[PDB]
RNA sequence: AAGAACCUUACCUGGUCUUGACAUCCACGGAAGUUUUCAGAGAUGAGAAUGUGCCUUCGGGAACCGUGAGACAGGUGCUGCAUGGCUGUCGUCAGCUCGUGUUGUGAAAUGUUGGGUUAAGUCCCGCAACGAGCGCAACCCUUAUCCUUUGUUGCCAGCGGUCCGGCCGGGAACUCAAAGGAGACUGCCAGUGAUAAACUGGAGGAAGGUGGGGAUGACGUCAAGUCAUCAUGGCCCUUACGACCAGGGCUACACACGUGCUACAAUGGCGCAUACAAAGAGAAGCGACCUCGCGAGAGCAAGCGGACCUCAUAAAGUGCGUCGUAGUCCGGAUUGGAGUCUGCAACUCGACUCCAUGAAGUCGGAAUCGCUAGUAAUCGUGGAUCAGAAUGCCACGGUGAAUAC
């Protein structure tokens, strides 16, 4: 952003821009984590099977929202609801955000 | 035996020449023979003193030998006796008064010839080839280097068949020409035969 | 080739009156890379044919060529089993070149006095369709029209 | 007058050798002509990389010899001896002719 | 590499530079188209056998100086092709790098 | 007054000085008809002179060395095209849509080791 | 093997030498060295004249040479199936792997597969994979266009006079020349494509998509080739398998094969007049000029350890005259005399020019190789090897195609 971005080559500058965009939209949210997470709020258990399969391999609660076609086996606290409709997910997720943020009291 | 010499391929790009002198086609061969003779004699004499390379220049019909080593104290002796001893026993054959000059390096674990000498000296003490190779590579990498690759070949372990074993650590690009790569081979004559040990030390990329 | 879909090269036009077809004809006359001599022979035969038939250098060639210009050629395209011939229409860029090649091949033989005289006689003969290049054309047309069952 | 012809192997050494030998003679012995190119002599060699059969495998080496003329015009006192006993920056065969 | 042959060759060199290159007039100046057409030149060629079968410059094979190899020799460096390649790749010969053009 | 083109093609090197006057060509103290005008490729120098006529505009004092007949002639052609600069791209836009500006290096390849003439292998045989 | 007359030579016959030809130690006697005669194939033996310093521990020393024993030397003798190093090949083919994680009891798998694109696991996208290394590409050299310093033994457009030879004044514009930079990097536009990678086409540009060429050779395979270039484990000879020399052979020929040259002719052979190159070598060598011969070469003898001097006249090509499709003027093999050049010596066993001779051969069976561009085809030039000795090797340059459905 401030140092070396127009030094070597314009093609390589575009290369680095593409690399940064890819790395950020892939692993940009968990950037400032710094350690291991404590809870994994997941939106699906049938589609994102491997996420829970990995989170259950160690002592991390993986309570999540599951629909009818998923396996409520490895999840800690199953939440029955919809996973695709935006309205449904946003209601659940707004409740989640309010409960976590007032928990910062 | 299918690769090119990493030093010969970079003699003009990065790595310089060992002998830097100009002579015309009449005495070129005589000069090269004198250089070879002084080099082999100096090595046979200072084998126990760690010399990696010997630069042989000749300013104005006066030979100058810059000995790059790691232990200059054993080379010069107290009061410097051995240096003038070498000067005499070198000028006896060079034909002119020789000006020899020692130069030490405080990182002997990064020189190809020095590492090969260590491996050969450790092998000639019945040391395990695996232990020696691993210890040398670990020492080099903890002393500082962007990449190393050692290769031993022969009757290691006293076997009847010969197997070549190489161990690498880091980045060692031999096809990149701008890279600074030290390479040199050492022979080791044991009670069972000859063992060759070559080393690629990727000191830096430029 | 297999992947390269490159096309043909752009040859140099003729140093005489502008013409690419007789330039290609000259290019296919040359042995040992001697182009000056080939151009001299081509010009000699062209003048000898124009003065003898009444037409000019560019028109005379055209009449002769079309008499040796083949229609279809047979080539082996085996399809899962038997190996048979397949008569097919040849592209024009290869058709004219092959006509000129047959002309030069017929002229290589039949040595009258010189190469220029050979080629002028061969062109005159193809003009009335009784030479050897036309005989080769008819041999190709006979190889075709007989094995036309494979299509 | 003074024909100075210097030849060496490495150009990125001979060039600065010429620069120093020219400024150490023009700052006090000016009216010099500079580093004339004097094209390079390329001695090539083609050897066999194997000690035995497989002749088709050969190595190709060459040595370049770069030459330069300085061509000083006037035999000055700031020049004749200031050229002598100053033979550092070795690796370059220098020849002075009167 | 047949130290016998190497000593033989150095002996040849010594004896040749000792006898010839100093008395070559017996075959270079006397064998001339001049008044020496008489028995003088006959006695000259007669004494031309005074010197041993050696001593001639044509019996100098010019072997390598490190190994003593008769084939693959280069008069420029005085070494065979094997050793000249080895030295060139090690960096012993000045200016001699891999050629590419 | 007098303009210049360099020109070079296949080991050739030319110097074409171009001046307004007669339509003659004086090349190496020899005229164009007696230099190479009697051999083939007689108008490889006159090719880029019909799109812009030469008969009664200007003449050329030409020198050329290196290469052969056709090489030197192509070098002369390229030198003429480069010397046509007092009549700059205003005419080169037309001179280029027919060639006459492509350097066309395509130098002879070096003979390769083990080969015969840089492409002809030495007659492989199985047994 | 980048070059067998002797030499090289490692083989054979014959004559010899023996701690030995090559290297170190002890003791003894002699300066070393130089000229020369006898016998011999020579190795060698027997001799004859000369020479006596470098510093004085000065019972001699620092070298050299003559001899005796012992440690030893030497071996191109075997073992590449004991090895190092080096090399070829699959193959500049694009693949070979590792760390962590995950699946599987496990051997293992994933990564590295799949949709596209590329010369390329090149790139993009998807995907329990996330990354990395050796590879690819780039970095290196050369060529291709241009810019800057110098302008010579280089050049000379604009000028002075010319035996018009840039020969001489005169210049750093131009060619060439050795350095440092610019540029060519999918840079921009249109379409297609999953708005990605990328492909196609176009504008500028000398050059479009890795511009042309080269070096650069991945883990490994062939238990591949070399212990005859060299180093070395062990087996052996070590009064010999070691060592010196004269001659011979490696060049032998009932035959078979591979690699090239010469041709088989008229886009051509012969005689004459003509024009256009690059790259290189050179001092116990290249060797101007002049004289002699049809000639290879010889005699005198400048310049050059070199952008000046030499090698060194470039040929194909262009014009003229001849040859009329004949085994012919194509072809040049073999043969006898004589001569030139290197070398101590050219029979075995060199090259070269001339005199006479002229063969087979009239485009080649099955089968088989190279090449997609300045490449092929064709023509000539230089260099390493070398006293001399290539049609081979390496490199340079001239003309310069066809086809790729
Ligand atoms: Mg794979």
């Amino acid at each position: 952003q401030d140092g070396t971005f127009d030094k070597l080559t314009k093609k390589e500058a575009l290369m680095r821009t593409r690399e940064l965009e890819k790395l950020e939209n892939s692993l940009g949210g968990i950037k400032d984590m710094g350690g291991l997470p404590d809870a994994l709020f997941v939106i699906d258990a049938d589609h994102e099977h491997i996420a829970i399969k990995e989170a259950n391999n160690l002592g991390i609660p993986v309570f999540a929202i599951v629909d009818t076609n998923s396996d409520p086996d490895g999840v800690d606290f199953v939440i029955p609801g919809n996973d695709d409709a935006i309205r449904a997910v946003t209601l659940y997720l707004g409740a989640v955000a309010a409960t976590v943020r007032e928990g910062r009291s | 035996g299918q690769k090119v010499h990493p030093n010969g391929i970079r003699l003009g790009i990065v790595k310089p020449w060992n002998s830097t002198w100009f002579a015309n086609t009449k005495e070129f061969a005589d000069n090269l023979d004198s250089d070879f003779k002084v080099r082999q004699y100096l090595t046979k004499e200072l084998a126990k003193a760690s010399v990696s390379r010997i630069v042989i220049e000749r300013p104005a019909k006066s030979i100058r030998v810059t000995i790059h080593t790691a232990r200059p104290g054993i080379v010069i002796g107290k009061k410097g006796e051995d240096v003038e001893k070498l000067r005499k026993v070198v000028a006896d054959i060079a034909g002119v008064p020789a000006q020899i000059n020692i130069a030490e390096v405080r990182k002997p674990e990064l020189d190809a010839k020095l590492v090969a000498d260590s491996i050969t000296s450790q092998l000639e003490r019945r040391v395990m080839f695996r232990r020696a190779m691993k210890r040398a590579v670990q020492n080099a990498m903890r002393l500082g280097a962007k990449g190393i690759k050692v290769e031993v070949s022969g009757r290691l372990g006293g076997a009847e068949i010969a197997r070549t074993e190489w161990y690498r650590e880091g980045r060692v690009p031999l096809h990149t020409l701008r890279a600074d790569i030290d390479y040199n081979t050492s022979e080791a004559h044991t009670t069972y035969g000859v063992i060759g040990v070559k080393v690629w030390i990727f000191k830096g990329e430029i | 080739p297999r992947r390269r879909v490159i096309g043909q090269r752009k040859i140099l036009p003729d140093p005489k009156f502008g013409s690419e077809l007789l330039a290609k004809f000259v290019n296919i006359l040359m042995v040992d890379g001697k182009k000056s001599t080939a151009e001299s022979i081509v010009y000699s035969a062209l003048e000898t044919l124009a003065q003898r038939s009444g037409k000019s250098e560019l028109e005379a060639f055209e009449v002769a060529l079309e008499n040796v210009r083949p229609t279809v050629e047979v080539k082996s395209r085996r399809v899962g089993g038997s190996t048979y011939q397949v008569p097919v229409e040849v592209r024009p860029v290869r058709r004219n070149a092959l006509a000129m090649r047959w002309i030069v091949e017929a002229a290589r033989k039949r040595g009258d006095k010189s190469m220029a005289l050979r080629l002028a006689n061969e062109l005159s003969d193809a003009a009335e369709n009784k030479g050897t290049a036309v005989k080769k054309r008819e041999d190709v047309h006979r190889m075709a029209e007989a094995n036309k069952a494979f299509a | 007058r003074i024909r100075i012809r210097l030849k060496a192997f490495d150009h990125r050494l001979i060039d600065q050798a010429t620069a120093e030998i020219v400024e150490t003679a023009k700052r006090t012995g000016a009216q010099v002509r500079g580093p004339i190119p004097l094209p390079t002599r390329k001695e090539r060699f083609t050897v066999l990389i194997s000690p035995h059969v497989n002749k088709d495998a050969r190595d190709q080496y060459e040595i370049r010899t770069h030459l330069r003329l300085v061509d000083i015009v006037e035999p000055t006192e700031k020049t004749v001896d200031a050229l002598m006993r100053l033979d550092l920056a070795a690796g370059v065969d220098v020849q002075i002719s009167l | 590499a047949k130290q016998s042959m190497k000593a033989r060759e150095v002996k040849r060199v010594a004896l040749a530079d000792k006898y010839f290159a100093k008395r070559a007039e017996l075959k270079a100046i006397i064998s001339d188209v001049n008044a020496a057409s008489d028995e003088d030149r006959w006695n000259a060629v007669l004494k031309l056998q005074t010197l041993p079968r050696d001593s001639s410059p044509s019996r100098q094979r010019n072997r390598c100086r490190q190994t003593g190899r008769p084939h693959g020799f280069l008069r420029k460096f005085g070494l065979s092709r094997i050793k000249v390649r080895e030295a060139a790749m090690r960096g012993e010969i000045p200016g001699l790098k891999k050629a590419s053009w | 007054n007098q303009y210049y083109g360099t020109g070079r093609r296949k080991s050739s090197a030319a110097r074409v000085f171009i001046k307004p006057g007669n339509g003659k060509i004086v090349i190496n103290q020899r005229s164009l008809e007696q230099y190479f005008g009697r051999e083939t490729a007689r108008m490889v120098v006159r090719q880029p002179l019909e799109l812009v006529d030469m008969v009664e505009k200007l003449d050329l004092y030409i020198t050329v060395k290196g290469g052969g007949i056709s090489g030197q002639a192509g070098a002369i052609r390229h030198g003429i095209t480069r010397a046509l600069m007092e009549y700059d791209e205003s005419l080169r836009s037309e001179l280029r849509k027919a060639g006459f500006v492509t350097r066309d290096a395509r130098q002879v390849e070096r003979k390769k080791v083990g080969l015969r003439k840089a492409r002809r292998r030495p007659q492989f045989s199985k047994r």
